[PDB]
C-alpha cells in the first residue's frame, strides 16, 4: 500500500494541492444553474462538440435519480466516478428510511467523500465542482455547489467553470423577484448569462429543466433558437 | 527540502502543528461568554455574495441536548469532529444511562486530534468552543489542533481573536448576568467584522440550566440589535 | 437420494466417422413435473456437445462455469479445443470442488477437428475421466442403458443405423424408469452436418 | 545540515539530533520539582495560563493509589503515555492481585518510548515525567526524558529554568531525610520560588502539591487546600 | 405475556401485563413491558425479556443520532425497517424478539410488528404474547375505527383482563399508554385484582 | 556527500558510514572492562557521577541476563537495555524448547545476528551500543564475548570498552588471567581502572564490580561489599 | 465431556429501605454433595454507597467482580467522579449481555442508595435484564424468602393492616429470621449470616451464626 | 486436555503455627494401571510458597515450566521483590480461567500452601477456576475421606504446633492407604517454614491387618 | 525513503497535470489506427511499423485484438502496457456474460476499462498506461458503435477518428470528405486508402504495411473478417486508377 501524505500544510496555513485543484475547475466548460418556485432551469455552455460526430455519449447533465438532477464542471474524468459512487448510496438509501433522497441529503454524502479523500494517503484530491438540483419532497425547489475542498454550499443562483465571475457579477444584477415569474421567463434569464460567457450562439449551448414532476428534459436546438431569437429580439427593440 | 509530517523544530515544537495554529486565523471570529446564569454564544457568518442563501452556513451547531459547539478556521474538517462528538455522547448514554459532562466531552475529541502519520495524515485545522451545563453548572472549554483544552471563561477565537481578547477582558466580571453577557458580546463583533451588523450576518445560542440547549432565530434576535 | 431429486439420463455412443448424443426432456422435482424442455445439452464449438446430468442446480451452474472458462481459452489461443483438452478442463473445475462437490456427471462427445475422429469420455462427480469405444452412459437409469447398450451396439456403423441403435436404447430404458421421460432429444453429429432430432416418445 | 532531518540518521559526531531537540520540548514547559524524605514523596507543580481569565494548566495526574506524575512538554503525549501507563497498573492488579511496583512500571516506559527512537517517520515522545511512588521499598522519585533514559534520583527539577532550582536542592538534601510531612513540603516550595523572577511568587492559584505517604494514599492539592501549606513561609530576601 | 395495539382516529392504544415468569416459578410482577424509546415512539417487550431490553436500547441510540444530523425526527417506517436489519445479522443463533413499534409519524399513526425471525408487517390491530391469542377475540368484537377515546380506553382494559383470565403466564397490573399527535401519554395502570371487582358487577 | 545517509548504501569505495557513525557514539560512554579469571569472569564498570542529586544505585550499565550469563554494556543506554531485553527473552525459548541452559557460544550468536540484522535496511538504524558477556559453567568452564555494533563477536581473555579503550588494554596483558582465581583478580580489576580518568575530566566516580564463577556457584551475582571495599581499600596505593 | 459449569450455591438478599440499605448472605461455598469452606461470604463493596452480591458458578463470581472494580477506576480516571447507583446498574447489563451466546451463570442484586439519599435495589438475570425494586432474593433459597417478604414488606393479601414504614430496627430482625427458617429447608444455605447495611455514614456489617449441617 | 491420561490424585495441606506443610504419594496411574511409582508431585517454588497437584500430570509439568520460568525473570531484575503466595495463587486462577473460556482445560487442581511476612497462605485453585481460602485442604478422595479428619481436630484446637501437625497428617496419608484404589505406600512431605521450603523423602506407612482373622 | 518518491499524482501549481500529458505526449508517436462507419458495416484500418524482412507475421493481427464475440478493438503506444489492459477488458466481458447470460453493450465495457486507466492517474504513486486504443462492435441496443479511449479515463463515441502521428491531418481530411449515413462498406474502404495515402509518408502503399479488418452484421454471426493480403493492393490500385484519372482531367 502505497502511504504518503500528499496534502500538507503551507508555512502560512494554506493547502497548496487543494488550491492547485481549484484551478482545474476554472478552465472548465461553464454550467449555469438557476431556481424558480416551481420548475428549475440548468444548462450547460461551451459544449464545443465537433458537429460531424457523436453527441449523446458527450452529456454532462445526469441523473441521480428521479428527483435529483446534477451538472458539474472541471475534469470529467474525476466527475462520472464521483456521480456512479452517489448513484449507490441514494439507491442503498430506500433499502435503509423509506422516502427517496432529500437534495440535502445528496450533497452531505459527496461533500464528506471529499473532504476525507483530501484527508488519506497517497490521494490527490479531486477536480471537480458540481452543482446538485433538485425538487425535494413538499415541493420546495432548492440547489446547492461544492467545493473540491468538500464545502456543500446552497444558493439562489450559481455559475462555475472557466468564465464563472464574468457570470456570477451578470447575474446579481440581473437576479430579480419578476424573472421568476414564468417558466420560459427564466429560461431566458439563463440564455442571456450564457450569451454573456464563452461565445454560446445557440449550437454550443444545452438547457435542460425540470417541472418538479418530471425527468429531466432537455431541449433540441429549436427552442433555443426560437428563445435566442426573441432574447435578442427584446434586446433589439428595447436599445 | 521536504521534511516529514513528523519531525521536530530545532526550537523543538513541531511543524505542521504549528502550522495548523496558523490557519485559524483566516476563520471567522467567534465569541463565547460563560456567566452564572449559563453559556451565551456567538459568531459572524462572513458573507460573501448577495446571491448565496444565508441560512445554509452555520458555525453553532449542537453536540448534545444540552451541548453547543463553535468552529472556527476551517469548516469541512470540522464536521469530522463534530460526528464522533455526538456518537460518544450516545455511547455514554447508552452504557451509563446518564449524560456525559461537558469536560469529558473534550478529551473525548482532544485524543483524536493529534493522531496523524504515515500507519494504520495532517492535523485538524479547526478550533472549537464547547459551551455546556453539566451538573457543575454551566462551563466552557476550548480546545486546539495541537490537542490542548483548558476552561476559559470569555474566549474570542478566529480572525480578530487577539483584538477582541483587550476589549473583553475589561467589560468581563464574574457576576455578570446572561441578558448583559449578550448584549455585551454583539458590541464586541460590531467593531471587528467587515459589513454591518444586522439579523443575518451573525447567529447566537444560549444553554440555560432550566431549558436545554437553544439556539436564537431572526425574530428574538433583532431585539438584541435594536437595543443595543 | 441427492441425484434422484430431479432425474436426469445422458447417452453418448460412438459411430463409424459419426458420433452421437441422446438426453430426456423432463424437469421435476421428485414425484411433479414442471416443464418438459429443459435443456440438458449445450453446445462447446462446432462439432463438439457436452450432456450434463444431476442436480438441477449444478447442471446450470456447471455449464456457465464451463463456458465462462472456454471463451477464455479460445481467444487467448487462436484454435479450436480439442476434445481430449475439454476433458483435461471440465475434471479441473470439478476436483476443485473435492469437499464442496457438484452434484453432476458430465459426458462429452465430439468430433476431433482436424482429423475427423470420434471422441466419448465420463466423468463421475469429483473428476475421474474414463474414455470408452462404444458408449457412455449416466444420469439416474444407468442400470438400464448398459442392458441396452451391451445388447445393441455393432462397431462400425453408419449414421442411420447408428440413429436407430441409440434411439431404441433410450426409449426402452427410460420407460422403464420413473423420474425421467416426458420426450428425448437425439443430437446426431458428423463432419459434413449435424442433426437435431426429438423423438415420438411416451408423456405418461 | 542535512543530518538533522530524521531520527534514523546518525550524526558525524555520533549524536543524533532528532532527540537531542526533544529535550528542547521539556525545557519549554514550567518547572516542577519532587523529593522524598525517608517515609514519603513529594512533588510540587508550578501552572500558567495564556489570560488572567484563561483558566490554569493542571500538571499532576493520578495513576494508581500509589503512583503519581507530573508531565512536562506537549500536552498531548502525555496523555498518550498517561493512558498507556493506567493500563499498565490495573491488569497487574486484575492478574496478580497487587500494586505494581514502581521501579517495575518505569521499566515498561523506557522500553515503550525507545521503539519510535529508532524506526523511520517515527516521532519521540516529548515529555517529561517525574514519577512518585511506593515499593514495598518506601519512597522513590524517578524522571524520565526523551532519551528514553529513566534516572533513579532523590531529588530532580525539570522545565523552564530548572537550573536554579537543582542549587537549592543540593544544598539542603542532608535534611530531606529526617522531617516530616510539614517542612519536607516547604523546602521544596522554598524551590519553586527560587525559578521565579522576583515579583510574582505563589498565589495560590498556579501550584500545585501531591503526597503519596506510609499510610497515605495519593492525594492531590489544588489551590484553596494548598493554602495550608502555602502559610508558614518567609518574605524573599532581596 | 400479553400485548396488544391497536390504531383508530384518535391515536394508537398500547396496553400489556406486567407478570415475568421463570418457569414455573413467577420471577415477578412489576415487570414494565412497554418500555419507551422516545417522547414519540414506544416499543413492547414479548420473548427474550433481555433481549427486547438491549436491541430497543440500542434502537434509541440510532434514533437519536438521526435527529441530530438530519435535523428532523425519523419516521415510524424507518425506524421499525432499522430494527430488522439489526437483528436479521444474527438469524439462527438463537434471538427471542416479537416487539412492535408505534408513534405518531407524518403519514399519520403508524403500527408496525417486528419479530426476531425477519418479519416486518404493518397493520390496524396486533397482539403478541403467550395469551395473545385470547386477546384477538375479545378485542375483535368491540373494535372499530371511529372509538371514542374512553371507549378505546375500556376496550384496551377489559381485553387485558379476559387474557390474564384465561393464560396462567399472564398477570399482575395492566399498563395503558396512548400515542397521540404530539407523543406518547401515559394513560393509567391498574392492578387485576382491582378490575375483577370492577369488571363483576 | 550523500552517501552515507542510509544504512542500505555502500561508499564510492565500499564501506557503510551509519555503522561506523555508530561505532563513534560508544566512545563516548565511558568505560566498561572485563577479565576472566581460571575458573570464572570478573567485570567492572567505573561509574561517573554527573550530580549529586543521582541515588548510589541509579541506572546501572551492568545487567543480568540469565542466571548463569552477565552483560556490560557501553554506548546509548536506552539501546543497551533494549538489547538486554531481547538476550533475556532469547534464554528463556532455549530453556522452554529444548530444556536446559543456553551456551554462550549460541546466546551471542543469536544476539549478534539480531544486531545485523539492523544494519542491512534504511528503514531501521544500527544500535549505538557494545556489551559483553561473561558466564561460567561447569561443563564449559569460563567464556567470555563481546558484540561491536556491527555484528561482530568474538572470544576474549581480556577486554574493554569505553573512552580510553587502548589505554585500558595495555595493563590487562600485564597480568596473568590463565592461573589467578577469581579473588584476587577483584583486586586487579579495580586498579587498572583507578589509573584511569584523569581527575580533571571527572570530580568523582563510582566503581561497581560483577562476578560469576565456581565460588559464585554458577550463579551471576554483584560482588559483596565488604570484598570490594578491598579493592577500594586497594585504590589508593597506585600513586607510588 | 468436560463441562464448563458447576453449580455453587449461595442465598443474597437485600431491602430497599428509606434511607439505607442492607444487604445479607450466607458464607458457605459447597458443590457437589460436600462443603469446600465455612466463610466464604458474598458482600463486596464497590463503592461506600453500593454493595453487589454475586450468587451462581463462584468461578465466574470471582471474575466478575474483578471485571467491574476495574471499570470504576476507569471511570473516576476519564470523569473525575464516582459511579452512583444507577449508573452501575446500568453499566452492568451491557457487560453481562456481552458474552450473550455463552453466559455467566450469575444471579446478581446491587444495593445502595441513589443521589436523593433514599434505599434502592437492583435486581439481574444471566442475560442482563433489570428492573428496581424493593426486596429480592436471589440463589438456591430464592423460592422460600420472596413470599415472606410480600407479606410483611409489601403487604400483601393482609385485610385492616396498617402501612408503616419500614424502620432500620425492624428490618433487621426481619432479616435474621427468615434465613433461620432458609437454614432449616434448604441444604445450600450456610453457617454464618454476613449483614452489610448502606446508610449516609458508610458500610456497616455484622455476622450471625447459623447451624451447620 | 479433553481426556486425562496418566493421572494422580489426593494432595493434602494443612496450616500450622508458622508454616504450611503439604503431603502427597509419589504414583503416576494410568486408567487401573500402576505406571511410574517414583514421580514427584511437590513443587517447590522460590523460597516462601509451595505447589501440589492432582489430576494429569503432563499438564502439571507445563504449569511446572511455565511458573518456573516467571520466577526465573523476576528474581534477576534486583527489585527487591518476590512473589507473595497469594499472587501466584491469583495467577493461576486467572490461568485456570482464561483457559475454560477457550474450552480446552487443564485437567488438574492444585493446592498451594505458603509462609510469607509472619503469617501461613493455604490456597485452593480447580480446574473450573474456582478459588478459595481454608485452614485445610484435601482432594479427590482425600475430599470425602481424609478432609472430615482434618476438620474435626481444626474445631476442637484452632492452633496446631508443627509436631501436632506432621503426625496429623500421616494419619491421613494411612486412612487413604486403605480405603482408595490409586493410592501407593510412598509418599513425601513438604513443609514451608521462615526457614525455607523442605522436601522430605519417600516416606511410607504402617498398616495393620489384625481384622482379616475375624471370619 | 521519501527522497526517492516522484510523486506520479500530484497537480502541478498552473492547474493541470504533468504524468498524462507526457504520456498523450508519447501516444501521438508509434503507430496509425483509425476507423470510419455509416452503415451496415464498420472498420479499422492501421498501419503496419516494423516491416523488417525477417518476421514470420502471424497470430492472425498485429494491432487488432479480438474481445468478445462481436466486437475488437485496436490499440496504440506501449505494446507491452497493451497487453495488459486487452487480456483485463476481455474478461470484462465474460464476467459480465456469466452474470446476466447476454452479450455486453458495447458502451458499458469501454467504461469498465476507463475507470481502470483513470484510477492509476489518481492515487496509488503508479505510472500510468501510455495507451490509447479504438473501439468497434455491434450490440441490440444501438447497432454499429465506434468508440475511442484516452490515457487519462475519458472516453468518446465518433463516427472516423485517427490517433496516429499525423493524426491532426486525419481528422482534418475526415470532415473534408464524409457523408452522414451513406458511406456503405466500399465507399469507406476506398476512403481509408485515400487517408493512409496522406499520413503514411513511406509513399506508394505498400500492402503488407497496413491492416484491414472488418466488422459485419450477419444474423447471428456478426462476422469480424481480417482481410488477407490478396485483395488490399487490388484496392490500393483502385484508388491509383482514379487519381491519374481525376488530376489529368483537372
Amino acid at each position: 500500500s502505497y502511504d504518503r501524505a500528499i496534502t500538507v500544510f503551507s508555512p502560512d496555513g494554506h493547502l497548496f494541492q487543494v488550491e492547485y485543484a481549484q484551478e482545474a475547475v476554472k478552465k472548465g466548460s461553464t454550467a449555469v444553474g438557476v431556481r424558480g418556485r416551481d420548475i428549475v432551469v440548468l444548462g450547460v455552455e461551451k459544449k464545443s462538440v465537433a458537429k460531424l460526430q457523436d453527441e449523446r455519449t458527450v452529456r454532462k447533465i445526469c441523473a441521480l435519480d428521479d428527483n435529483v438532477c446534477m451538472a458539474f464542471a472541471g475534469l470529467t474524468a474525476d466527475a462520472r466516478i464521483v456521480i456512479n459512487r452517489a448513484r449507490v448510496e441514494c439507491q442503498s438509501h430506500r433499502l435503509t428510511v423509506e422516502d427517496p433522497v432529500t437534495v440535502e441529503y445528496i450533497t452531505r454524502y459527496i461533500a464528506s467523500l471529499k473532504q476525507r479523500y483530501t484527508q488519506s494517503n497517497g490521494r490527490r484530491p479531486f477536480g471537480i465542482s458540481a452543482l446538485i438540483v433538485g425538487f425535494d419532497f413538499d415541493g420546495t425547489p432548492r440547489l446547492y455547489q461544492t467545493d473540491p475542498s468538500g464545502t456543500y454550499h446552497a444558493w439562489k443562483a450559481n455559475a462555475i467553470g472557466r468564465g464563472a465571475k464574468s457570470v456570477r457579477e451578470f447575474l446579481e444584477k440581473n437576479y430579480t423577484d419578476e424573472a421568476i415569474e414564468t417558466d420560459d421567463l427564466t429560461i431566458k434569464l439563463v440564455i442571456k448569462a450564457l450569451l454573456e460567457v464563452v461565445q454560446s450562439g445557440g449550437k454550443n449551448i444545452e438547457l435542460a429543466v425540470m417541472r418538479r414532476d418530471q425527468s429531466l428534459k432537455i431541449l433540441n436546438p429549436e427552442e433555443i433558437e426560437k428563445y435566442v431569437a426573441e432574447i435578442e429580439k427584446e434586446k433589439e427593440e428595447n436599445e | 527540502y521536504d521534511r516529514g509530517v513528523n519531525t521536530f523544530s530545532p526550537e523543538g515544537r513541531l511543524f505542521q502543528v504549528e502550522y495548523a495554529i496558523e490557519a485559524i486565523k483566516l476563520g471567522s471570529t467567534a465569541i463565547g461568554i460563560q456567566t452564572s446564569e449559563g453559556v451565551c454564544l456567538a459568531v459572524e457568518k462572513r458573507i460573501t455574495s448577495p446571491l448565496m442563501e444565508p441560512s445554509s452556513i452555520e458555525k453553532i451547531v449542537e453536540i448534545d441536548a444540552h451541548i453547543g459547539c463553535a468552529m472556527s478556521g476551517l469548516i469541512a474538517d470540522a464536521k469530522t469532529l463534530i460526528d464522533k462528538a455526538r456518537v460518544e455522547t450516545q455511547n455514554h448514554w447508552f452504557t451509563y444511562n446518564e449524560t456525559m459532562t461537558v469536560e469529558s466531552v473534550t478529551q473525548a475529541v482532544s485524543n483524536l486530534a493529534l493522531q496523524f502519520g504515515e500507519e494504520d495524515s495532517r492535523p485538524f485545522g479547526v478550533a472549537l468552543l464547547f459551551g455546556g451545563v453539566d451538573e457543575k453548572g454551566p462551563q466552557l472549554f476550548h480546545m486546539d489542533p495541537s490537542g490542548t483544552f483548558v476552561q476559559c471563561d470569555a474566549r474570542a477565537i478566529g480572525s480578530a481573536s487577539e483584538g477582541a481578547q483587550s476589549s473583553l477582558q475589561e467589560v468581563y466580571h464574574k457576576s455578570m448576568t446572561l441578558k448583559e453577557a449578550i448584549k455585551s458580546s454583539l458590541i464586541i463583533l460590531k467593531q471587528v467584522m467587515e459589513e454591518k451588523l444586522n439579523a443575518t450576518n451573525i447567529e447566537l445560542a444560549t444553554v440555560q440550566p432550566g431549558q436545554n440547549f437553544h439556539m436564537f432565530t431572526k425574530e428574538e434576535l433583532e431585539e438584541v440589535i435594536k437595543d443595543i | 437420494s441427492i441425484m434422484s431429486y430431479n432425474g436426469g439420463a445422458v447417452m453418448a455412443m460412438k459411430g463409424k466417422n459419426c458420433v452421437a448424443i441422446a438426453a430426456d426432456r423432463r424437469f421435476g422435482i421428485q414425484a411433479q413435473m414442471v416443464t418438459t424442455d429443459f435443456q440438458k445439452i449445450f453446445p462447446m464449438g462446432d462439432r463438439l456437445y457436452i450432456g450434463l446430468a444431476g442436480l438441477a442446480t449444478d447442471v446450470q451452474t456447471v455449464a456457465q462455469r464451463l463456458k465462462f472458462r472456454l471463451n477464455l481459452y479460445e481467444l487467448k489461443e487462436g484454435r479450436q479445443i480439442k476434445p481430449y483438452t475439454l476433458m483435461s478442463m471440465v475434471a479441473n473445475l470439478l476436483y476443485e470442488k473435492r469437499f464442496g462437490p457438484y452434484y453432476t456427471e458430465p459426458v462429452i462427445a465430439g468430433l476431433d477437428p482436424k482429423t475427423f475422429k470420434p471422441f466419448i469420455c465420463s466423468l463421475d462427480l469429483i473428476g475421474c475421466p474414463m474414455v470408452t469405444d462404444d458408449f457412455v452412459v449416466s444420469g439416474t437409469c444407468a442400470e438400464q442403458m448398459y442392458g441396452m447398450c451391451e445388447s445393441l451396439w455393432e462397431p462400425n456403423m453408419d449414421p442411420d443405423h447408428l440413429f436407430e441403435t441409440i434411439s431404441q436404447a433410450m426409449l426402452n430404458a427410460v420407460d422403464r424408469d420413473a423420474v425421467s421421460g416426458m420426450g428425448v432429444i437425439v443430437h446426431i453429429i458428423e463432419k459434413d452436418k449435424i442433426t437435431t432430432r426429438t423423438l415420438k416418445a411416451r408423456m405418461d | 545540515n542535512q543530518y538533522d532531518n530524521d531520527v534514523t540518521v546518525w550524526s558525524p559526531q555520533g549524536r543524533i539530533h532528532q532527540i537531542e531537540y526533544a529535550m528542547e520540548a521539556v525545557k519549554q514547559g514550567s518547572a516542577t520539582v519532587g523529593l522524598k524524605s525517608k517515609t514519603h514523596a513529594v512533588l510540587v507543580a508550578l501552572k500558567r495560563a495564556q489570560s488572567e481569565l484563561a483558566a490554569h494548566q493542571k500538571k499532576i495526574l493520578h495513576v494508581d493509589n500509589h503512583i503519581g506524575i507530573s508531565i512536562a512538554g506537549l500536552t498531548a503525549d502525555a496523555r498518550l503515555l498517561c493512558n498507556f501507563m493506567r493500563q499498565e497498573c490495573l491488569d497487574s492488579r486484575f492478574v496478580f492481585d497487587r500494586p505494581l511496583p514502581v521501579s517495575r512500571l518505569v521499566s515498561l516506559i523506557g522500553s515503550k518510548t525507545q521503539i519510535p527512537t529508532q524506526r523511520y517517520g517515527r516521532r519521540p515522545y516529548g515529555v517529561g515525567l517525574l514519577i512518585a511512588g511506593y515499593d514495598d521499598m518506601g519512597p522513590h522519585i524517578f524522571q524520565t526524558c526523551p532519551s528514553a533514559n529513566y534516572f533513579d534520583c532523590r531529588a530532580m527539577s525539570i522545565g523552564a529554568r530548572s537550573q536554579s532550582a537543582r542549587t537549592y536542592l543540593e544544598r539542603h538534601m542532608s535534611e530531606f531525610m529526617e522531617c516530616n510531612l510539614n517542612e519536607l513540603v516547604k523546602h521544596g516550595l522554598r524551590a519553586l520560588r527560587e525559578t521565579l523572577p522576583a515579583e510574582q511568587d505563589l498565589t495560590t492559584k498556579n501550584v500545585s502539591i501531591g503526597i503519596v505517604g506510609k499510610d497515605l494514599e495519593f492525594t492531590i492539592y489544588d489551590d484553596d487546600d494548598v493554602s495550608p501549606f502555602l502559610e508558614g513561609l518567609e518574605e524573599r530576601p532581596q | 405475556t400479553t400485548t396488544l395495539a391497536f390504531k383508530f382516529r384518535h391515536g394508537v392504544i398500547v396496553a400489556a401485563d406486567s407478570r415475568a415468569t421463570a418457569g414455573a416459578y413467577i420471577a415477578s410482577q412489576t415487570v414494565k413491558k412497554v418500555i419507551e424509546i422516545n417522547p414519540y415512539l414506544l416499543g413492547t417487550m414479548a420473548g427474550g425479556a433481555a433481549d427486547c431490553s438491549f436491541w430497543e436500547r440500542l434502537l434509541a441510540r440510532q434514533c437519536r443520532i438521526y435527529e441530530l444530523r438530519n435535523k428532523e425526527r425519523i419516521s415510524v417506517a424507518a425506524a421499525s425497517k432499522l430494527l430488522a436489519n439489526m437483528v436479521y445479522q444474527y438469524k439462527g443463533m438463537g434471538l427471542s424478539m416479537g416487539t412492535m413499534i408505534c408513534g405518531w409519524d407524518k403519514r399519520g399513526p403508524g403500527l408496525y410488528y417486528v419479530d426476531s425471525e425477519g418479519n416486518r408487517i404493518s397493520g390496524a390491530t396486533f397482539s403478541v404474547g403467550s395469551g395473545s391469542v385470547y386477546a384477538y377475540g375479545v378485542m375483535d368484537r368491540g373494535y372499530s375505527y371511529d372509538l371514542e377515546v374512553e371507549q378505546a380506553y375500556d376496550l384496551a382494559r377489559r381485553a387485558i383482563y379476559q387474557a390474564t383470565y384465561r393464560d396462567a403466564y399472564s398477570g399482575g397490573a395492566v399498563n395503558l399508554y396512548h400515542v397521540r399527535e404530539d407523543g406518547w401519554i401515559r394513560v393509567s395502570s391498574d392492578n387485576v385484582a382491582d378490575l375483577h371487582e370492577k369488571y363483576s358487577g | 556527500t550523500g552517501y552515507d545517509l542510509s544504512a542500505s548504501t555502500f561508499s564510492p569505495d565500499g564501506r557503510v558510514f551509519q555503522v561506523e557513525y555508530a561505532m563513534k557514539a560508544v566512545e563516548n560512554s565511558s568505560t566498561a572492562i572485563g577479565i576472566r579469571c581460571k575458573d570464572g569472569v570478573v567485570f567492572g564498570v567505573e561509574k561517573l557521577v554527573l550530580s549529586k542529586l543521582y541515588e548510589e544505585g541509579s541506572n546501572k550499565r551492568l545487567f543480568n541476563v540469565d542466571r548463569h550469563v552477565g552483560m556490560a554494556v557501553a554506548g546509548l543506554l536506552a539501546d543497551a537495555r533494549s538489547l538486554a531485553d531481547i538476550a533475556r527473552e532469547e534464554a528463556s525459548n532455549f530453556r522452554s524448547n529444548f530444556g536446559y541452559n543456553i551456551p554462550l557460544k549460541h546466546l551471542a550468536d543469536r544476539v549478534a545476528m539480531y544486531v545485523h540484522a539492523y544494519t542491512l535496511y534504511s528503514a531501521v538504524r544500527p544500535f549505538g551500543c557494545s556489551f559483553m558477556l561473561g558466564s561460567y559453567s561447569v561443563n564449559d568452564g569460563a567464556q567470555l564475548y563481546m558484540i561491536d555494533p556491527s555484528g561482530v563477536s568474538y572470544g576474549y581473555w581480556g577486554c574493554a570498552i569505553g573512552k580510553a579503550r587502548q589505554a585500558a588494554k595495555t595493563e590487562i596483558e600485564k597480568l596473568q588471567m590463565k592461573e589467578m582465581t577469581c579473588r584476587d583478580i577483584v583486586k586487579e580489576v579495580a586498579k587498572i581502572i583507578y589509573i584511569v580518568h584523569d581527575e580533571v575530566k571527572d570530580k568523582a566516580f563510582e566503581l561497581e564490580l560483577s562476578w560469576v564463577g565456581e565460588l559464585t556457584n554458577g550463579r551471576h551475582e554483584i560482588v559483596p561489599k565488604d570484598i570490594r571495599e578491598e579493592a577500594e581499600k586497594y585504590a589508593k596505593e597506585s600513586l607510588k | 465431556r468436560f463441562s464448563p459449569y458447576v453449580f455453587n450455591g449461595g442465598t443474597i438478599l437485600a431491602i430497599a429501605g428509606e434511607d439505607f440499605a442492607i444487604v445479607a448472605s450466607d458464607t458457605r461455598l459447597s458443590e457437589g454433595f460436600s462443603i469446600h469452606t465455612r466463610d466464604s461470604p458474598k458482600c463486596y463493596k464497590l463503592t461506600d454507597k453500593t454493595v453487589i452480591g454475586c450468587s451462581g458458578f463462584h468461578g465466574d463470581c470471582l471474575t466478575l467482580t474483578k471485571i467491574i472494580e476495574a471499570r470504576l477506576k476507569m471511570y473516576k480516571h476519564s470523569n473525575n467522579k464516582a459511579m452512583t447507583t444507577g449508573a452501575i446498574a446500568a453499566m452492568l447489563s451491557t457487560i453481562l449481555y456481552s458474552r450473550r451466546f455463552f453466559p455467566y451463570y450469575v444471579y446478581n442484586i446491587i444495593g445502595g442508595l441513589d443521589e436523593e439519599g433514599k434505599g434502592a435495589v437492583y435486581s439481574f438475570d444471566p442475560v442482563g435484564s433489570y428492573q428496581r425494586d424493593s426486596f429480592k432474593a436471589g440463589g438456591s433459597a430464592s423460592a422460600m424468602l420472596q413470599p415472606l417478604l410480600d407479606n410483611q414488606v409489601g403487604f400483601k393479601n393482609m385485610q385492616n393492616v396498617e402501612h408503616v414504614p419500614l424502620s432500620l430496627d425492624r428490618a433487621m430482625r426481619l432479616v435474621k429470621d427468615v434465613f433461620i427458617s432458609a437454614a432449616e429447608r434448604d441444604v445450600y444455605t450456610g453457617d454464618a449470616l454476613r449483614i452489610c447495611i448502606v446508610t449516609k455514614e458508610g458500610i456497616r456489617e455484622e455476622t450471625v451464626s447459623l447451624r451447620k449441617d | 486436555t479433553q481426556n486425562p491420561m496418566v493421572t494422580g490424585t489426593s494432595v493434602l495441606g494443612v496450616k500450622f503455627e508458622g508454616g504450611v506443610v503439604i503431603a502427597a504419594d509419589m504414583l503416576g496411574s494410568y486408567g487401573s494401571l500402576a505406571r511410574f511409582r517414583n514421580i514427584s508431585r511437590i513443587m517447590r517454588v522460590n523460597n516462601s510458597t509451595m505447589l501440589g497437584a492432582s489430576g494429569d500430570y503432563a499438564d502439571f509439568q507445563y504449569l511446572k515450566q511455565v511458573l518456573g520460568q516467571m520466577v526465573i525473570d523476576e528474581e534477576l531484575l534486583g527489585d527487591g521483590h518476590s512473589y507473595s503466595p497469594r499472587a501466584i495463587h491469583s495467577w493461576l486462577t486467572r490461568a485456570m480461567y482464561s483457559r475454560r473460556s477457550k474450552m480446552n482445560p487443564l485437567w488438574n487442581t492444585m493446592v498451594i500452601g505458603g509462609y510469607a511476612d509472619g503469617e501461613s497462605f493455604l490456597g485452593y485453585v480447580d480446574m473450573l477456576g474456582v478459588a478459595y481460602e481454608a485452614p485445610s485442604l484435601a482432594t479427590g478422595y482425600g475430599a470425602y475421606l481424609a478432609q472430615p479428619l482434618l476438620r474435626e481436630v481444626l474445631e476442637k484446637q484452632p492452633v496446631l504446633s508443627q509436631t501436632e501437625a506432621r503426625d496429623l497428617v500421616e494419619r491421613c496419608m494411612r486412612v487413604l492407604y486403605y480405603r482408595d484404589a490409586r493410592s501407593y505406600n510412598r509418599f513425601q512431605i513438604a513443609t514451608v517454614t521462615e526457614k525455607g521450603v523442605e522436601i522430605e523423602g519417600p516416606l511410607s506407612t504402617e498398616t495393620n491387618w489384625d481384622i482379616a482373622h475375624m471370619i | 525513503s521519501r527522497r526517492y518518491d516522484s510523486r506520479t499524482t500530484i497537480f502541478s501549481p498552473e492547474g493541470r497535470l504533468y504524468q498524462v500529458e507526457y504520456a498523450m505526449e508519447a501516444i501521438g508517436h508509434a503507430g496509425t489506427c483509425l476507423g470510419i462507419l455509416a452503415n451496415d458495416g464498420v472498420l479499422l484500418a492501421a498501419e503496419r511499423r516494423n516491416i523488417h524482412k525477417l518476421l514470420d507475421e502471424v497470430f492472425f493481427s498485429e494491432k487488432i485484438y479480438k474481445l468478445n464475440e462481436d466486437m475488437a478493438c485496436s490499440v496504440a503506444g506501449i505494446t507491452s502496457d497493451a497487453n495488459v489492459l486487452t487480456n483485463e477488458l476481455r474478461l470484462i466481458a465474460q464476467r459480465y456474460l456469466l452474470q446476466y447470460q447476454e452479450p455486453i453493450p458495447c458502451e458499458q465495457l469501454v467504461t469498465a476499462l476507463c475507470d481502470i486507466k483513470q484510477a492509476y492517474t489518481q492515487f496509488g504513486g503508479k505510472r500510468p498506461f501510455g495507451v490509447s486504443l479504438l473501439y468497434i462492435g455491434w450490440d441490440k441496443h444501438y447497432g454499429f458503435q465506434l468508440y475511442q479511449s484516452d490515457p487519462s479515463g475519458n472516453y468518446g463515441g465518433w463516427k472516423a477518428t485517427c490517433i496516429g502521428n499525423n493524426s491532426a491531418a486525419a481528422v482534418s481530411m475526415l470532415k473534408q470528405d464524409y457523408k452522414e449515413g451513406e458511406m456503405t462498406l466500399k465507399s469507406a474502404l476506398a476512403l481509408a486508402i485515400k487517408v493512409l495515402n496522406k499520413t503514411m509518408d513511406v509513399s506508394k502503399l505498400s500492402a503488407e504495411k497496413v491492416e484491414i479488418a472488418t466488422l459485419t452484421r450477419e444474423n447471428g454471426k456478426t462476422v469480424i473478417r481480417v482481410l488477407k493480403q490478396k485483395e488490399v493492393e487490388q484496392l490500393i490500385k483502385k484508388h491509383e486508377e482514379e487519381e491519374a484519372k481525376a488530376e489529368r482531367e483537372k
